[PDB]
């Protein structure tokens, strides 16, 4: 699923070096990004939307349910004006990408965080250089608007998911030669106000100078693409606890990269629970984080763990493998990690997996483990005081595990909360109602809006009309559409016309034909009675 | 006559010739530069290579195209 955002804003009249302004470009750059998206063999199950700059009922010009036809028809007619309305647009976007996630039950918000129910999604906003306006003035921060919330999303805090990245394309073409072109493979920032609000995604912000530049730009683009498995980590606490072959002193701390979890729908199980401390009578659930806040510890811990557990591949996309490489990797060594924001009743933290490297020592595996593996792999009444260290909830998983071996539980204690299933399925319904009705109004526009609003600096109510575009005069059937010139010669035309008695009259005068005139659409209406045996 | 700064002094032996204020002619060919051609996408004085005029050709027709219909461009180039 990818969701262009191309602005259409007046701002984007300004004409390039090339002679085509810059919405042409961004339509044309679009259209190359298709071509190249088609090469790989992939793309037989990506859908694609559009996003403008436009009112809340005008903004969305293909959304769900709507094939690659209309898509491609909406992106042709596209109008560059109106305002750089960029925040209540990107509300607009998340708003769409996130009407069928509570109703599935991805982000159930209940049972786990599972990261094997993705729903990739790529943004583009591809908008102008700088100096938005929000009919004001000229904004320097980029603040999201909050005037309607979804129903449901107070549980998230923020408006982007667990899988939506954000890449911008800010078009700073030149307009007498753009002969800037020293550096051939080198892609720099934009450095934008859209430049924090792509970093806290996860995506980089592109700056298009020149066309070559905007070809390498769509080409490394198109490398970005995957299951979206997107984690942050943090380099507390431990001091840099790397003293392996040599001494530490860094920038590869926060590290917000994704994870490409290709499946074998995804396959995998032993989930990231939550951040906090659930309580068995809570009315009021606290707000999840898109980006769970989960740290790592340089220890070195038994790294070897071999059992019949369930494997899993979720590999990592490298971005900060730097600081493991200066380590050799760590062979046959590893480090623990571990999430915070009290992930039990009295402790900071508790590992639950480590980052072991692979053999081949390409990228990091990312093996994920129970939530505290290295008690229940080494009954004597030992499971049954074991089991109350572990989240509730966390029960329904493993138990599917215990599934290959045998049946001990049962569903006695497989309760979460009594409040927390309450005030769900009226939320459920309510933002299936939503998308319902956001849906059903996505294509129909009806402005009928033609009106001059004359003033008076038949009273306080006349407006004159406008000039209509589609209005297409019935010469034969209206009158009034005749003008004084050719009048007598349209007269003859019509009394001849009337006067013919042909077969399958009609009121247009010269109609010939619609925009597209295919051979096929003309040539199945009709009948050969051939075959072409010989 | 308005150019040329005074002027009347009797200069040489017999054949004084007034030169030419360089402000006057410098304010004359920037209103000329400005009624011709009022673009400034090229406007430096630092002569740009031959296949850069391969870009603004249109500026280049327009400018001959005013030379083409007033003659009295040239003329006023000659001042």
């Amino acid at each position: 699923i990818l969701l262009f955002l191309i602005d259409t804003s007046a701002s984007m009249n300004q004409r390039s070096h090339l002679g085509t302004t810059y919405l042409d470009t961004a339509k044309g750059a679009v259209e190359t990004f298709m071509k190249l998206r088609a090469r790989d063999p992939a793309s037989r199950g990506d859908r694609y939307m559009l996003v403008t700059f436009e009112e809340p009922p005008y903004a969305i010009k293909a959304g769900w349910k709507e094939n690659h036809a209309t898509f491609m028809n909406e992106l042709k007619n596209l109008q560059a004006e109106g305002l750089t309305t960029l925040g209540q647009s990107l509300r607009t976007a998340f708003d769409l990408l996130n009407l069928n996630r509570l109703v599935t039950g991805i982000d159930n918000y209940g049972q786990g965080r599972n990261p094997f129910f993705l729903e990739p999604a790529i943004i583009i906003t591809i908008t102008d250089g700088s100096k938005l306006t929000t009919t004001s003035g000229v904004q320097d921060e980029l603040h999201l608007p909050l005037n309607s919330p979804l129903p449901g999303s107070e549980l998230t805090k923020e408006p982007f998911r667990w899988d939506q990245r954000l890449f911008a394309l800010v078009l700073r073409l030149p307009g007498t030669m753009s002969v800037e072109s020293e550096q051939l493979t080198g892609v720099p920032l934009d450095d934008s106000a859209i430049t924090p609000m792509c970093e806290v995604t996860g995506g980089r912000s592109y700056s298009v100078c020149s066309p070559r530049m905007l070809n390498q730009c769509l080409e490394s683009l198109v490398q970005k693409v995957q299951s979206g498995v997107v984690i942050n980590f943090e380099k507390a606490g431990p001091d840099p606890s790397p003293v392996e072959d040599g001494q530490p002193d860094g920038s590869q701390p926060w590290h917000s990269c994704h994870k490409l979890i290709y499946v074998r729908v995804p396959i995998g199980h032993w989930p990231v629970p939550e951040s906090f401390w659930p309580d068995q009578n809570s009315p009021t659930l606290p707000p999840r984080t898109s980006h769970p806040v989960v740290k790592f510890s340089c220890t070195d811990c038994e790294p070897m763990v071999i059992d019949k557990l369930p494997f899993d591949k979720y590999e990592l996309e490298p971005s900060p493998l730097t600081q493991f490489i200066l380590e050799r990797k760590s062979p046959q060594t590893c480090w623990q990690v571990y999430v915070s924001n009290s992930a039990k009743y009295s402790e900071l933290g508790h590992p639950f997996g480590y980052l072991k490297a692979s053999t081949a020592l390409n990228c990091v595996n990312l093996f994920v483990m129970p939530y505290n593996y290295p008690v229940l792999l080494p009954w004597r009444q030992s499971f049954e005081s074991y089991l109350k260290t572990m989240p509730p909830y966390y029960l329904g998983p493993l138990k599917k595990a215990v599934r290959m071996m045998g049946a001990p539980n049962l569903i006695a204690d497989s309760m979460e909360y009594g409040l927390s299933y309450s005030v769900i399925s009226y939320l459920k319904k309510l933002s299936q109602q939503a998308k319902i009705e956001s849906d059903r109004v996505i294509g129909s526009v009806g402005k009928k809006v033609v009106q001059e609003t004359g003033i008076k600096v038949e009273y306080t109510g006349f407006q004159v009309a406008l000039l209509n575009k589609d209005l297409k005069p019935q010469t034969f059937r209206n009158a009034y559409d005749i003008p004084r010139r050719n009048l007598l010669d349209h007269l003859t035309r019509m009394r001849s016309n009337l006067l013919k008695s042909t077969r399958r009259f009609l009121k247009g005068q010269d109609e010939d034909q619609v925009h597209s005139v295919p051979i096929a659409q003309m040539g199945n209406y009709q009948e050969y009675l051939k075959q072409v045996p010989s | 006559h308005c150019c040329s700064a005074p002027g009347g002094t009797e200069c040489g032996e017999c054949w004084g010739a007034p030169i030419l204020s360089p402000e006057a002619a410098k304010a004359v060919a920037v209103t000329l530069v400005e009624s011709v051609c009022p673009d400034a996408a090229g406007a430096e004085l630092a002569w740009p290579p031959e296949e850069h005029a391969r870009a603004t050709v249109e500026r280049d027709l327009r400018i001959g195209r005013r030379f083409r219909e007033q003659p009295l461009l040239f003329e006023l180039l000659k001042l």
